[PDB]
RNA sequence: AGAGGGCGUGAAACCGUUAAGAGGUAAACGGGUGGGGUCCGCGCAGUCCGCCCGGAGGAUUCAACCCGGCGGCGCGGUCC
RNA sequence: GCCGGGCGUGGAAUGCGAGUGCCUAGUGGGCCACUUUUGGUAAGCAGAACUGGCGCUGCGGGAUGAACCGAACGCCGGGU
RNA sequence: CCCAUACCCGGCCGUCGCUGGCAGUCGGCAGAGCGAGAAAGAGAGGGACGCUACGCCGCGACGAGUAGGAGGGC
């Protein structure tokens, strides 16, 4: 925590380094796409197979 | 990486990329930048005019250092101060403006491309424009010069 | 009495015979593999009426068969006993092989252990 | 994370290998063996695996606790089976399906336990 | 020729970038039997001792 | 025997992006199931726009998006951007805002959240929003780079401001001939 | 990272000590393989002799 | 010694020999079949897999309970 | 030149998703034919216009054939 | 009446397109649908396979090639 610090905590033996950023902070999308949230705002799968 | 260079894919085919007909041969064309007022005519007319010829006052020995003047626009004039400096005068209610020294950063002159901030400065430059000198007034501060 | 796959669909194959390099049989020189030939006034090239063939992506065997032996099944080599654990679960698709450099001694190990796991081996009367 | 984690060996990792058009993962805990998302071992936080007995006769089957995630010396939990077809079976279906411990799993999990059982059967 | 160019240079920050990707992935029990490392047994993946 | 022309039956557009980034590759992978199982053709856009090249994706200045923010029927949605939302030093006051980016750099970070802003990403813009409702898509200047300074019509031309090629400018690199009317000629 | 867990010290002889460490946050920095393998291809030619 | 004093491995061109086949439009080749060898198929009485019925067995034997241990989930509608 | 307001039966037929910006290799000896056509006694000659060919292209036909007639090519079975 | 690598029909390979489909494997905390010509609501007061998502799957159309260009090479 002193050679690279926390995130709200610069590092202390470095010039003025902190961590870098995450791109996306819910990494897990399984635990995603399953909720309630998203669950509700989709149309019905249309997985019916149409063959020739 | 050798392995992804274009070579790699040109192996077999005969010419190697450059054709049969107009073979790669040494210099087709000359070396460098040959034949400027010659066959190479439109090249120079249609991406480098004013390539060829003298304009303006040979001046012998330049010592850079003299003509050395980096400006600062009014726009980023208060980064050359905290932000503890610029809060610290619209909660001040004496009238009490932060003198800005522009020489100390680095600049120069100042020149006036945007907008300001409504509370005084004194700027302690070394030159000034003449709209610079408009929106330092016009806003309620001073201009004063320095070497 | 053989380890029969899962389904023997009847492969069949656009092409049985290789493919030559051109005036591979005229010289010693010219080695078998096919090599696309480039030159200008080239017959087999320029695709002429009874001349060598030249592969093209229409041969493409089947991907329902592809890569399946006459027996049903898909080859995968194998170097040894722990190698074979992986294949318990695709009995009826994929047999084993073990591959040359294995020893006799590491060899009578794998075709039993392969008789236990009812995985099928291509090569198992091998140097013994 | 279970997705992050796959990005990162969904090509390079020591149980992984491929040959000969197919690929596969010899992961200790995965069932078929199969490089995929679904059936590795190391990714997920719930995992089966039914491996043989250590005798030679019956399975044992690892389930993972969710408490111990980055305590790998506790995390599985192994309970050797030493009973008839019917009944190893019935025992392992009941593990997933009455516990809700991915029951995306269950068919798989039992396909692998009656081949090892076979296995274990008498050779001819 | 002994003039080719040898030595490449990274950023400072791409450099403390890779010691953080690095170390974050020391602390997952997976990534670290994907790399080989015969851990199945270790009590807790980001092992510390004591000082003596 | 079909008489066509299959010269530009291979339409040339990204399918996926180029880079390796596992958490941008992932965001796709979310964003590729909003895109095709939500009606809304917000997340269509979001999803050309993740393929996307930085040089098309180019930053967003914090400046930019307050001028765009203090347009009329809004001040209540949610500013989503692809691109980077990078600090403007040349603006004072900041609004509270509600911020989605792919990447913030440090100091539009703690300018925004002084001004008890908000900043989210695109995982958690999906949750709060799924199908785009209440947002402003925005986007950088495009053509802000200092390359399209040299296209369009070659210099040496009429009525053709291009900048082109110099080694340095000084009074002695093409200020001779090309642009003197007292040398030759001029366009 | 809602949370920092916490990690628990070992003896020398393997027991767990009552000391309790909180987990850095560098370990839940951002996990990068492309940057770690940019880095460590372009930093292992440093070392590198030359030959001609 | 199938390592025999320029001797590890011992390729091709080329040559000798043996074995097989052919032979007046130079040879060689593409496609298509046919014949003949070559070895291989360890070919030669040809499927196993469930499930239920019928007939002969053999176990320590099922269900439901009792005690111990481990695990999962908890909206315990709101446990500490 | 500005505002502001009002009018969609989308004001010929047919067909087809378009627009747009970078970077850019090869080429810059061509040749043939219907028709038009200049020089020449004429030429498988020299020089042009328009379109299509050949070059970069196999295939069926003209015995043979760079260009003629038909028709343009993934690998196959049937039909025409 | 004869036959081309042309046309029709059928198979297989590949490319291109639909910027096609699939996270819904939602199971005694269960109830098996979204092929439906018609802008929108099955709304509340013990059970095969699968999905290396850089994966899998379905439809159409298309396929000559020197110089040259690019892509993929388990």
């Amino acid at each position: 925590d002193d050679l690279y610090g926390t995130w709200r905590k610069a590092a202390s033996l470095k010039s003025n380094y902190n961590l870098p950023m995450h791109k996306m902070l819910n990494t897990d999308l399984s635990r995603i796409l399953k909720s309630p949230e998203i669950q509700r705002a989709l149309r019905a799968p249309r997985k019916k197979i149409h063959r020739r | 990486p050798s392995r992804l260079r274009k070579t790699r894919k040109l192996r077999g085919h005969v010419s190697h990329g450059h054709g049969r007909i107009g073979k790669h041969r040494k210099h087709p064309g000359g070396r460098g930048n040959a034949g400027g007022m010659h066959h190479h005519r439109i090249n120079f007319d249609k991406y480098h005019p004013g390539y060829f010829g003298k304009v303006g006052m040979r001046h012998y020995h330049l010592k850079r250092n003299q003509s050395f003047c980096p400006t600062v626009n009014l726009d980023k004039l208060w980064t050359l101060v905290s932000e503890q400096t610029r809060v610290n005068a619209a909660k001040n209610k004496t009238g009490a403006a932060p003198i800005i020294d522009v020489v100390r950063s680095g600049y120069y002159k100042v020149l006036g491309k945007g907008k300001l901030p409504k509370q005084p400065v004194i700027v302690k430059a070394k030159f000034f424009s003449r709209r610079a000198e408009e929106k330092i007034k016009g806003v309620g501060g001073a201009c004063v010069l320095v070497a | 009495a053989a380890l029969r796959p899962l389904v023997k669909p009847k492969i069949v194959k656009k092409r049985t015979k290789k493919f030559i390099r051109h005036q591979s049989d005229r010289y010693v020189k010219i080695k078998r593999n096919w090599r696309k030939p480039r030159g200008i006034d080239n017959r087999v090239r320029r695709r002429f009426k009874g001349q060598i063939l030249m592969p093209n992506i229409g041969y493409g065997s089947n991907k329902k068969t592809k890569h399946m032996l006459p027996s049903g099944f898909r080859k995968f080599l194998v170097h040894n006993v722990k190698e074979l654990e992986v294949l318990l679960m695709c009995n009826k698709s994929y047999c084993a092989e073990i591959a040359h450099n294995v020893s006799s001694k590491n060899r009578k190990a794998i075709v039993e252990r392969a008789a236990q796991l009812a995985i099928r081996v291509t090569n198992p009367n091998a140097r013994l | 994370s279970a997705h992050l984690q796959w990005m990162v060996v969904r090509n390079c990792s020591s149980f992984l290998i491929k040959r000969n058009k197919q690929t596969y993962s010899t992961e200790p805990n995965n069932l078929k063996a199969r490089n995929s998302f679904r059936y590795n071992g190391l990714i997920h936080r719930k995992t089966v695996g039914v491996e043989p007995a250590a005798d030679g006769k019956g399975v044992v089957v690892v389930m993972k606790r969710r408490s111990g995630q980055r305590k790998p010396a506790t995390s599985y939990v192994r309970t050797t089976i030493n009973k008839n077809a019917r009944a190893t079976l019935s025992s392992i279906r009941h593990m997933i399906r009455k516990n809700k411990y991915h029951p995306d799993l269950r068919m798989a999990a039992i396909r692998r336990a009656s081949a090892i059982l076979r296995s274990q059967k008498p050779v001819m | 020729k002994t003039w080719r160019r040898w030595h490449r240079r990274v950023n400072t920050t791409q450099k403390r970038y890779a010691i953080c990707s690095a170390l974050a992935a020391s602390a997952l029990p997976a990534l670290v039997m994907s790399k080989g490392h015969r851990i199945e047994e270790v009590p807790e993946l980001p092992l510390v001792v004591e000082d003596k | 025997g079909v008489d066509i022309r299959h010269n530009k039956d291979r339409k040339v557009r990204r399918k996926e992006p180029k880079s390796q980034d596992i958490y941008l590759r992932l965001l796709v992978k979310l964003y590729r199931f909003l895109a095709r199982r939500t009606n809304s053709t917000f997340n269509q856009v979001v999803l050309k726009r993740l393929f996307m090249s930085r040089t098309n994706r180019p930053p967003l200045s914090l400046s930019r998006m307050i001028r765009k923010m203090k347009l009329p029927g809004r001040e209540n949605k949610t500013a989503v951007v692809v691109g980077t939302v990078t600090d403007d030093v040349r603006v004072q006051e900041v609004p509270k805002l509600k911020v989605c980016a792919l990447r913030v750099t440090s100091r539009a970070r703690s300018r925004i959240l002084k001004a008890g802003g908000k900043i989210l990403t695109f995982d958690q813009l999906a949750l709060d929003s799924p199908k785009g409702r209440g947002t402003v898509l925005l986007s950088g200047p495009r053509k802000g780079r200092e390359v399209y300074r040299h296209f369009g019509k070659a210099p040496g031309t009429p009525h053709s401001h291009t900048k082109p090629y110099v080694r340095s400018k000084g009074r002695k690199f093409e200020r001779a001939r090309g642009r003197r009317a007292s040398r030759g000629y001029k366009n | 990272a809602c949370a920092r867990p916490l990690i628990s010290v070992y003896s020398e002889k393997g027991e767990s000590s009552g000391k309790n460490v909180t987990l850095p946050a560098v370990f839940k920095a951002p996990i990068r393989p492309d940057i770690v393998n940019f880095v460590h291809t372009n930093l292992r030619k440093n070392n590198r002799q030359p030959y001609a």
